[PDB]
């Protein structure tokens, strides 16, 4: 197992999903078709911001 | 694959793929039926001759 981990804007969350096409889903982390695993995301305003 | 997400493509291509496979099952179990009604019928010649 290992984990990986960004920051990124709330209107490209679902970018992290397989198979989404998009400035950041092509060009900074993409996902394998067939992933195996899953993610985690919340909006940390808190801290981050 | 050029205008769906490969999320469900594999999904959307399997039933495609099955409906052609099936096809042709469907071809040959019935071409050996039409084997079956020819190769009584060579039979039937070769005790003829």
């Amino acid at each position: 197992v290992y984990a990986d981990s960004f920051v990124i804007r709330g209107d490209e969350v679902r970018q992290i999903a397989p198979g989404q096409t998009g400035n950041i889903a092509d060009y900074n982390y993409k996902l394998p078709d067939d992933f195996t695993g899953c993610v985690i995301a919340w909006n940390s305003n808190k801290l981050d911001s | 694959f050029s205008r769906l997400d490969k999320v469900e493509a594999e999904v959307q291509i399997d039933r495609l793929i099955t409906g052609r496979l099936q096809s042709l099952q469907t071809y040959v179990t019935q071409q050996l039926i039409r084997a079956a009604e020819i190769r009584a019928s060579a039979n039937l010649a070769a005790t003829k001759m």
